């Protein structure tokens, strides 16, 4: 069976009784500091600290001025000069907030077109490069060091409906996005053009110049498919050169562009084939906006469903379809799980729910 | 396809 066994050690619930839409552990936390995770739901973000005996210690929240803000997503990075962690949050107002997680001060914020942001992701090798996916059909890439919009990934050949999820590949050379138009789309960011644009974003200082920073309008993905799912594609991750993606059809598909022997870096915009390498089925998850996560090493994969059941897959197997499943249930956990998060060391798994409950599963 | 149990 599955190499990984968890026991439920604690549970709690936030005062607001709104859905907790996102949970992220901080993977940039220093050696010897306790494991910290952030939740988003309602118009706030909250930080907790994990301790022994399953204790989840409440710290401090950032509550938005606007009572109409609903936070959907968060991501951790760090300040590239001082070593300090940063937390970006976003939601329905379409405003990105950079939060100092110590004081919970909002350091600065970015405004796109002001339409819901569904997901945020930081570059795996550049802590400054923030990617946001939006209800307005577009993805934007930001440089949060020089406070510049590097590019908009949109256009007619872009997504024709909400973008719900996106992921950088390992070296942060290409992005794969997905959304309500049933399509998964590839956008390379290692082209001459984009590497140059990123470099220019680093040279830009508004006080040393007269020009505004000109962003790139990227209107053509480098690959596209609608052959994986038959509904809203709400979650995507890279597993090396392979893709893991889901819709609301109770399945996580493992797939790649082109035929079996096709190299990912040789795939052209016209490519018409994909190759299904496997599919992990589960039950009762046919609402949309239900995100799986993986641990740091990508050894395992966790997904909650709509009645409070957790699925964990052991990916540490020769081929994708050989993955080992185990399930985590609790009698008092009955509300929908929106997202899971592993700690960096993999000893703790956190699930969050539509009833504002938080569930802590510790690894045996 | 709803975000939650009977939505819009």
């Amino acid at each position: 069976k599955c190499k990984y066994s968890f026991k439920c050690v604690n549970s709690l619930k936030e005062d607001h009784n709104q859905p907790l839409f996102g949970v992220q552990f901080n993977w940039h936390s220093k050696e010897g500091d306790p494991l910290v995770f952030a939740t988003v739901g309602s118009n706030r973000v909250t930080l907790y600290e994990c301790h022994s005996q399953g204790e989840i210690r409440l710290l401090q929240s950032y509550v938005d001025a606007d009572a109409d803000e609903n936070f959907y997503t968060c991501a951790w990075t760090y300040d590239s000069n001082t070593s300090h962690p940063l937390l970006a949050v976003a939601g329905s107002r379409g405003i990105i907030r950079i939060i100092n997680p110590i004081t919970m001060q909002c350091i600065k914020h970015y405004v796109g077109h002001g339409n819901a942001i569904n997901e945020l992701k930081f570059h795996p090798r550049d802590p400054n490069l923030l990617l946001s996916v939006s209800k307005d059909h577009a993805l934007r890439l930001w440089n949060i060091q020089t406070d510049t919009l590097v590019a908009i990934f949109g256009g007619v050949e872009g997504h024709r409906d909400e973008v719900l999820s996106a992921d950088y590949d390992l070296l942060g050379e290409k992005i794969m996005s997905c959304g309500m138009d049933h399509s998964l789309k590839l956008w390379r960011i290692n082209s001459k053009r984009m590497m140059n644009a990123i470099k220019e974003s680093y040279d830009y200082n508004p006080n040393k110049t007269n020009r505004p920073f000109i962003s790139q309008k990227i209107h053509f993905p480098d690959f596209s498919t609608r052959d994986i799912h038959r509904n809203y594609v709400d979650c995507v991750r890279w597993l090396g050169d392979l893709i893991l993606s889901k819709s609301c059809e109770n399945a996580i598909v493992c797939w790649k562009p082109g035929k079996m022997e096709d190299d990912i870096d040789k795939i052209k915009p016209s490519e018409s084939n994909v190759t299904i390498l496997g599919r992990f089925d589960y039950s009762q998850c046919d609402i949309w906006y239900m995100r799986f996560s993986t641990d740091f090493w990508q050894k395992m994969l966790a997904l909650g469903n709509q009645v409070g059941k957790l699925y964990v897959w052991d990916l540490e197997v020769e081929d994708p379809h050989k993955a080992k499943c185990t399930t985590l249930t609790h009698h008092k956990c009955g509300a929908a799980i929106r997202q899971t998060s592993f700690s960096r060391d993999s000893s703790i798994l956190i699930a969050v729910c539509d009833d504002a409950s938080i569930w802590r599963w510790d690894r045996l | 396809a709803r975000k939650s149990a009977g939505a819009a």
